[PDB]
């Protein structure tokens, strides 16, 4: 599985920096320390449903013209590789998988089960929000479905729960063969107005932090580490100049391929010899 | 641009049978 | 993407939790377990017939940056004195941050040495390093 | 061009299986055996006269990066509690990447000590010291 | 066997990328990670059997012009000795080898014998696919064939297998001087748009990671180790700049020379002395 | 210009060779000769009155990068079980590579221990450890 | 005994270069892992007894113009003091001593022993081919001839044996005083075309490695250690660009020098003193 | 200027010698002396009321890069097996270069191990440890 950390970035940053820009309670609490001017002068400009005003971001070298009000710059940076394993193994499956997702699903009777559906079907279960089936209950899963016995549980036909599971690709069975690779990230957050650009950087450095809770990274981008250059500007050049503060992010991801196996054995010719 | 790092001969230009300096009468 | 089937653990997936409290600015913990193998040797052979286990010694260290509240002496979990006499068995939980599942289970864990380091040019810390009666892996999935 | 006439062995050339799984983000590993040799030195000689095989011991470590899934807890292979002594022997097999062909195999292998290190800045990882009864390397060419 | 890596490389790559590009299969697995967009801008243009664009790969310095759509680069790199032996001596041989070949061979009938026949002589058997010859198969070979029993094995007249072996070249014998040599070389792929270049590199990564399993450099070129730089523009004094990430590939080979001997031994003249 | 009155030994100048068969890819060797020196204290004396000779003890290690064919263990030289109770002697020969003439030669060797590492980032090695009944520099110009 | 590096590269490489251009065989050998076009090409152009096209080698900076279509350039380099003895003593000699020479010799007969005639005096005898003299055949240097005993030895009449001897040159006696010098030597081919310059460095480097049997740099130059650099333009002001790939080598001698002594012991005075 | 009130001795200013041979390309020297001092404690005090001088033990060390002649064990110094039974003591000196005045002798050394070290990427060397009877700085001005 390949990683593309810029668009996970993006992916990661949009929704929710929207939503944390969306009300002032989470932006108050973020800007705790600043002053009262800065903070206030933010709040009016960017923070509120209503904001008139707007952030961006994107990738660098656009060949359109960029809002330098406000706007989140970034670049892929360097990489390295720095660990290795046997053979170049990283682990065994006997079942395709995919991604790892995360679905709602309400409890459903069926006639001697109680079950959970889903999306998509699973190839591996991983965990079912506070519960631990016991074997009376005989978790199975079939598919797009899981199920416990019906009887012993009738109170909860109705239970809210929801699931973290794993796609269903195929059947077949592989060895996945890769390495880990050490990966730095160059972001910086521009603005013709410094104090616009310092706020702009602690927002950014709380959804680093909030980010960490995410599944993807969790699983695939462990081990982040922040690293912060000087404010510097970074044009003269116009009738004013720009301010950006550039950031470094490192993360660790398995670079990895699935190499596929045709072989499978199912008989056996023990005979003996003669002389 | 001068040609001193690679040098190759003079081009094989086809020749003409007409004499120079011809006297015509 | 995220495929689940060669992920790892790591500092940032994983806490360390006593009597359900988390434990505050933990840095590291190492577990230790010695079965204590011997084999069985034979007049008519160098080689070793078989193995056999004999003794089980586990112990669990940790190492923490000392909290202004809630350090190990604060808490009750340690012990300065002769109030160790008085201290009860706990268990060290080490569960997943993702899924808040179990990973490994420490039960009837005691404390054997207790270090402290006061230093000038860098943070406070303390150590401790308990012995345990068995470990478990249970509760999983 | 590919002489094979001076071919070494390295990371990329080599698989660690067991059971016929491969097991996996496996980092290093090291083997040793001692054959005890001893001399026998006469009175009227400073020199040994000869050299005899007395005692053959022999241990295998293997270091592991601990995957969410199929760690040794999980796989069975280890133990955590009394829960070994009804774990059997196994053999642990090094098989070349190349052919598949075996380099050197172990018999009889059994745990001897259990090592799991939680850190903040760096991916969890687990060692492992067997003994095992004897060495091979049959099933060449 | 003095070793030259960028040939190598070319060959490597060539067959390899373009197999790689042939199918969609393989490139929507690459391409997972990528957002929608780019991955079927790349999978329209440069992949599929009758594709019209078409990347290419060659060295660097070219005197004619290079096509700046999607282009692979390689250039040689530094070089360093990083090991070596006591007297520089790597191995010692009794008969002359060149490379390790792989070659499919039905099996067939003779009579006394089954047996392979192969392309050129042999001078040592590695492998032979599934199979573990016991000593009363009596494995021979002889020349071009290697051969077995036929009676107890005469199921098997028809076997499709495959086999690893060695050229044969003299028989002389000699020795093998040389030492060991820690090399680097850069990778950089080349485009006007910067999403190509990051799909051309995730491809090229894939393509490193599938070369593990090759034979010459599973023998020869152990211990592969990856760097990537960071997205710059490579010209910008074009009409568009050339946007590229360049890779550095280090790999350990043994440079080595065959020392011939001429001195055989066949006779022995132990004689006393007197006084 | 080449004067030879203060030429020295290095790795370019060496061979390591067992049986005729020079091995491959050796990269270093050690050894140790103890002969046990005692003194003598009388009453009257802190000083030692003399020494003398008691006890020979001698070991060589060799260092190599196990190649895929001629191994050690392949070459029967070192052994992985009771094979090495039909193992004989032998004797390990340094000898100049310009010259072929010997340095130093070690006769009834036998092996003490056997040491394999398998790493992920670095190229295979295997060390041995010989117990040896006599050295000897004959067979100078 | 100072050391010049460059000369003696110089010396090994003009007649071993010309000697290894001289026949198709060695040069297949050497390029066994390039295409077959360079190969070809390469072995078109210089290799072969007529070949048309020939190498050079020289120093830098010469004031005549230097063909550019392939020669190998050498340029002195750095140095580095790496290790000492205890008063700056390396050795003790009683005879003055030169360089070691090899000799071929054949046996002759003189009326009490066989002997080897030599071109120079003897002041010290390292080895005789496939020779280990006992105590019977009492072993003897006169000055210029070697000799041992006639009778037992009688069917060696005319053995055609070599030696390895070294020069004598006083009877004087003297202290080596000095100090190892670690140095490091630069040399790169050039070409206009770089597929030349490539297979002149492997030829290069195939030099190198056989140069390690030789008497000169087994007694002087011990520990050869290589590093390449990176192939770069090495001239873009001319109608086209000269191409080259700089190596460095390393070597590690003793500079030296001989102290006389006049102090010869020849009496005894062992005088008892009375009061 | 050269004030000598203040001058030290250096690599550049000694010598090693032997039996009057200048060693050649000897890289460095240590040497102990235990005199073995006991303290007196009587009942009546924690306090060790003298020291007394027990036992004299000493040895040097020396260090030394093999030329391909004159080499300790060409030389006779050393032994490789039972030819050490017949070497009999010598004297090591080490003495100024400048005025080839003694600065310390030691009398009687006897040799006590022997250590060499084959490797491939370093010059050799060998080591060789003595014991002696005594020690002397007699013989100056």
């Amino acid at each position: 599985a390949i990683t593309s950390v810029d668009s996970y970035l993006l992916s990661e940053i949009k929704p929710r920096l929207n939503t944390v820009l969306e009300n002032c309670y989470i932006i108050d609490e973020v800007l705790k320390d600043f002053d009262y001017q800065t903070r206030e002068s933010f709040k009016e400009a960017f923070c509120g449903k209503n904001a008139q005003h707007e952030v961006t971001v994107g990738f660098n070298f656009p060949k359109f013209k960029n809002n330098y009000e406000a706007h989140y710059l970034i670049q892929l940076g360097q990489g390295q590789e720095t660990k290795n394993s046997l053979g170049s193994i990283q682990s065994s499956y006997f079942e395709a998988t995919g991604d790892t997702l995360v679905e709602s699903s309400t409890a459903i009777r069926e006639d001697d089960k109680l079950v959970f559906t889903v999306s998509k079907p699973i190839g591996e279960l991983i965990k079912v929000e506070d519960i631990e089936f016991a074997k009376y209950d005989n978790l199975q899963v079939e598919g797009n479905k899981v199920s416990f016995k019906y009887q012993t549980n009738e109170d909860y036909e109705n239970y809210n729960a929801n699931i973290i599971f794993t796609e269903k690709k195929n059947d077949s069975k592989g060895l996945v063969k890769g390495f880990t690779v050490e990966e730095q990230v160059t972001v910086v957050g521009l603005s013709f107005n410094v104090d616009v650009a310092r706020c702009l950087d602690a927002v950014l450095k709380m959804i680093l932090i909030s980010m960490r809770d995410s599944i993807e990274e969790q699983q695939t981008f462990q081990l982040q580490n922040l690293s912060f250059g000087d404010i510097a500007p970074i044009i003269e050049d116009g009738d004013s100049m720009i301010f950006g503060r550039p950031t470094i992010i490192k993360y660790t991801s398995s670079l990895d391929l699935d190499y596929t196996i045709t072989q499978d054995i199912n008989k056996l010719t023990f005979k003996e010899r003669k002389d | 641009k001068r040609e001193d790092v690679i040098v190759l001969q003079d081009p094989y230009k086809v020749n003409d049978g007409i004499e120079e300096d011809l006297e015509i009468q | 993407a995220s495929e689940a089937k060669q992920t790892v653990h790591t500092g940032n997936t994983v806490l360390l939790m006593i009597k359900g409290k988390p434990v505050g600015r933990a840095q590291s913990a190492s577990g230790q377990r010695e079965y204590g193998t011997t084999g069985v040797y034979e007049i008519g052979s160098i080689m070793p017939q078989e193995h056999v286990y004999l003794r089980y010694e586990g112990t669990i260290t940790v190492e923490r940056l000392r909290m202004k509240k809630e350090n190990f002496a604060d808490l009750g979990y340690a012990s300065l004195g002769e109030e160790i006499l008085k201290k009860d068995i706990i268990d060290i939980l080490v569960v997943d941050n993702l899924t808040k599942q179990v990973i490994i289970s420490y039960h009837g864990c005691s404390a054997n040495n207790y270090n402290e380091t006061w230093q000038t040019n860098e943070i406070v810390t303390e150590e401790i390093e308990f012995s345990y009666l068995t470990a478990s892996d249970k509760a999983r999935t």
